[PDB]
């Protein structure tokens, strides 16, 4: 059992599956490399959805939808709605572009729901077929969505997007510089000990870990979900099996507030972008 | 009455109520009844 | 060293309880005031849910980040 | 500075012009106000109000009954 | 060991799908049926408008 | 070893007791508001009620959440 | 010896914490109840209703604390 | 030795929190009362009368401490 | 024996030191809504008073058990 | 015993220190109150200062206990 | 040995004290930021970038804290 | 003695941390109603200030002590 | 090695104990603002000015406390 | 020897941060405060900066004392 | 490496959908148009 719970947590931790930088791919120890062999997963369901989106987007829907198409629209309807309440002047095209970002992050902690078992045992098969049976039971599988890496990923691509479009006005001027809270103050020991850093790291903050703590928070939940998962796992015959579900449709609602809030920052350090400075 | 004026004039504020606003609207009550007996007494008095 | 992962523990169970305490103020307090300024006005409810989520959101982020840092130390330690 | 204030009994009014310091006694603690001020609602307790005018000098109106705004 | 697991899960599954549809599927419904006759009556206006 | 058992006892009674503070306050607090709100408005006594549970189904969440690894860590400790 | 201790004053904390909570919550709780009685002493009845509804929310997990000191004054594991 | 220290600050640590928790959580509903009172002094019988219930409505658990302490005091084991 | 002794001389200074900020505390509490509710009414502040006195005998009756048990203590207790 | 020295010392500033935060925490609670009701009423702001030095007094009475005791056993601390 | 341990707990200490920081501040935000927009929920946008700003202006030293612990928690000065 | 010497240089650090806390936790809710009060009317001042000072100087007084206390130990320790 | 590890202990209680503190800080000044810009949304501009004047003066002590704790960082004194 | 070391070294990390942490609490309390009665009648702004700096200097008064303190034992090297 | 992924999935994109929304915001006006048409008459 134990043995069952150490075997299964050579899985999560450290993604990358099946990563080797001049190393191996199933070793669950090689520790040194620096390939994100994960993030595929996540790249494919992201482009299979922007596809299922095209199938609409390619057509002109206008008449009365059925289920489909009638819930396209309301989603539509109010993601426009919000972009456009939130702020204005603006027309380099982001709309969209917050758009797929919530509904991506939407999608990729939705389906992180199953139970965690279910993967490494449809992956059993493929392990008896290719790469071993219980050296694959300890890593050797593709992990759904829980690695930071791929939240790092997009903290820092949105992050990319924030530098740009604070330069899309040419903001450098007000970009290299920032207001600074306090020049100076008295008692000059003081003085000399604000001068130098306090504005710098003023400066700083107010842009570096604000990104990096919404992917690393997007991983504290979804990996919280799937340690609660492991768990109650234990002694499932004399449980009643209802351990998780409140706390699971909570998680739920967790995670839809997760990409809402996610995109609603977005659109806030997009206005500030595009606020001149 | 005033069923279309009064509601634009006010802007983001609000009078701030001292008193409930219960007590102060009784009062008002009060004294608005009164100065309509009023006028409409000072009304007969024209006409007669 | 054992006494050392006994300190690690004694960490994460810190933040943890610690950051839920944050989060049981921050939420209890916008519950309530939330509840008194609806009941003023509880015409607009859509929009002050909506605003009220936002708060939420803006709330709790650090506490769950201690949590979730506690936990993976609880189980992926550095240095066990 | 200066704010238009104006008294007025139910009959007539009483005072009206500019004024620049109020005092009175509220429906709760006693105020004072200057132009600026917030905007508010209070009751009136009977006895007099005293204010300050632009001349320097203070008017004084006697109050049995009535609301302040 | 992994059929006791399996089977309280699909329990669980159940139990996810009827009352999920049950307690959130009318209202989705109704949103839907709501949007096609407003934009029915819009259009009916329209022709006897025209008219 | 007793060092290690009493760390992590100590930090399970810690996260238990701590969360119990917290919820058991907010809900103090949150339910005079509530009922300092409720007072004003018999009328809407459903659907204030309604939000009143809707939030505090939001409290509980990491409350809960220690109350099970303190209870598991009772029943099994990690690092053995 | 020592995890005897220990033990005991894990729940000994958890125990005062507990009753600290329980305490504050019955203070914060009653003011407010009281103002609203006040405003309206006719639905008293309707009001305490709710009163207590609510203060079944309250103290829950403090109860639990609390037979949790008592399962390790009595008997617990890793003695 | 080290368990008996243990022992008395267990103890100490229970009675020292409830007497906080009373005093703070009682006080503050005494403060709300009175406010009530200077509201409306006619309805202080009715006002008294749910200060008795909330005051037996609080007491409880600080009380379970006490007995705690004392059972700590004069016969316990761990000791 | 030096350990123990000294340990139950921090209880004490607990036990009377929580004594202290319940009583210091509570009526701090109690005097600013005091005022404020005889300010409110000047007149009937004998009744005010009364309830007043009657409240706070009520009230530092846990940590006067408190000093006590510090008291005893002092003079002559058990483990000592 | 030099240890029980320590322990003693920091039993002393517990108390003494402890008590100065309460005494302070309730003289500001009153006076908050006391100063609002006095500005608002200063007619009788002489009768409001007399309950108010009434209640000083009664705030006071445990910390001076704690205090006298921390001091006594600053001169001299008994278990010895 | 155990000074590993030691810059464990000084960096969970940052982040707790960062999360009580944050989690409370924002609650005071919110509050009254809730309490004020009913009067003039016309008036919302205003009061909301007001209150973004302000939350910024809340949290620069809380990430500055929780940076360095992170820093000494991969790069390890003072061993 | 290493050990004592830290024992007492930490117990004079806490008498003073201790009093300086208290004192501006004091002095901040003295303050906060000062200055309401005295926006609301610019008449009552003298007297007003002259309770403030009054209080104030009432309030950190065992405070005052603490750091008495602590400097009696700086010049020397009443013990080794 | 012990000196090493307190060391930066104490500058974690440094850094991260004032950034909770100014948190707090920040909490109430920007309720206050808010509140005080709803009720008057048109001396926004110098009640700003007050509240960055204001704020600038209020971390004077606690950034002492950073720049303590930053000076053991990278030249800890007691080595 | 590094015990008296690490020991002097919290004693100035206890100096610093407590007084620190007054300033923060009293700066906060005194703020909302100002700023509250700033907005209400922006007119007496000038004597209402008179008040605040009044109270703010007499407010850290102590709390510089506590870094002076720490500044003493960083540089000069008392019980070392 | 997500960065340049994710930014250059979304930019050969960003087009086609805000495209989309103008047959909408059109829709919306013939709908206004029938209210204001229903109006003059």
């Amino acid at each position: 059992k134990h043995h069952l719970t150490n075997m299964t947590y050579g899985k999560m931790p450290d993604g990358t599956w099946k990563l080797a930088e001049t190393a191996e791919e199933a070793h669950s120890m090689g520790f040194t490399a620096i390939h994100l062999d994960s993030m595929g997963w996540s790249i494919g369901l992201g482009v299979i959805f922007c596809l299922l989106f095209w199938i609409v987007a390619r057509a002109a829907n206008a008449g009365v939808p059925t289920k489909f198409q009638s819930a396209i629209e309301m989603i539509i309807e109010f993601v426009d709605s919000s972009v456009r309440d939130t702020f204005h002047g603006k027309s380099r095209l982001i709309a969209p572009l917050a758009l797929t970002i919530f509904v991506w992050i939407f999608l990729m902690n939705l389906m992180d729901l199953i139970p965690v078992d279910w993967i490494p045992q449809v992956a059993a098969f493929v392990g008896a077929n290719v790469f071993g049976m219980d050296p694959h039971h300890v890593y050797f599988k593709i992990v759904p969505s829980t690695d930071p890496n791929i939240t790092l990923g997009m903290s820092l691509s949105v992050f990319v997007l924030i530098l740009f479009y604070s330069i899309r006005e040419k903001g450098v001027g007000g970009f290299v510089g920032e207001l600074a809270l306090n020049p100076f103050n008295p008692s000059n020991p003081v003085a000399k000990a604000l001068l130098i850093p306090v504005n710098l790291i003023l400066e700083l903050v107010t842009f570096l870990a604000r990104p990096i703590s919404l992917a690393l928070r997007l991983f504290g939940n979804m990996y919280a979900g799937e340690l609660i998962f492991i768990l109650i796992a234990l002694l499932p015959f004399w449980i009643q099996w209802a351990l998780s579900v409140p706390w699971a449709i909570f998680h739920i609602l967790v995670i839809t507030l997760q990409a809402f809030i996610f995109m609603m920052l977005t659109i806030v350090y997009l206005s500030m972008a595009s606020e001149k400075h | 009455a005033e069923e279309g004026d009064d509601l634009n004039r006010t802007y983001g504020w609000d009078y701030i109520y001292e008193p409930e606003a219960e007590e102060l609207l009784n009062g008002l009550l009060v004294r608005y009844i009164e100065s309509m007996v009023y006028q409409g007494v000072i009304e007969n008095v024209a006409c007669e | 060293m054992e006494l050392t992962l006994g300190l690690v523990a004694i960490a994460s169970a810190i933040l943890i309880a610690f950051g839920a305490l944050g989060t049981a103020i921050g939420f209890g307090l916008l519950g309530g005031r939330f509840l008194e300024a609806v009941a003023r006005q509880p015409e607009l409810a859509p929009q002050l849910q909506t605003r009220m989520f936002l708060i939420a959101g803006l709330l709790d982020a650090v506490p769950m980040i201690g949590v979730g840092i506690g936990l993976f130390f609880i189980f992926a330690n550095p240095f066990v | 500075a200066t704010m238009q204030c104006d008294v007025v009994s139910v009959k007539e009014s009483i005072y009206s012009g500019a004024v620049t310091m109020l005092i009175a006694k509220g429906a709760g603690g006693e105020l004072g106000i200057l132009p600026g001020h917030a905007p508010l609602v209070t009751l009136l307790q009977p006895g007099p109000i005293r204010v300050l005018l632009e001349n320097g000098t203070e008017e004084i109106v006697y109050v049995s009954g009535g609301v302040l705004e | 060991n992994i059929n006791l697991t399996l089977i309280g899960q699909a329990i669980a599954f159940a139990f996810f799908v009827a009352f999920c549809m049950k307690f959130v599927w009318p209202p989705l419904i109704n949103a839907i049926s709501e949007r096609q006759r407003k934009i029915a009556d819009g259009l009916n206006a329209a022709e006897k408008a025209k008219a």
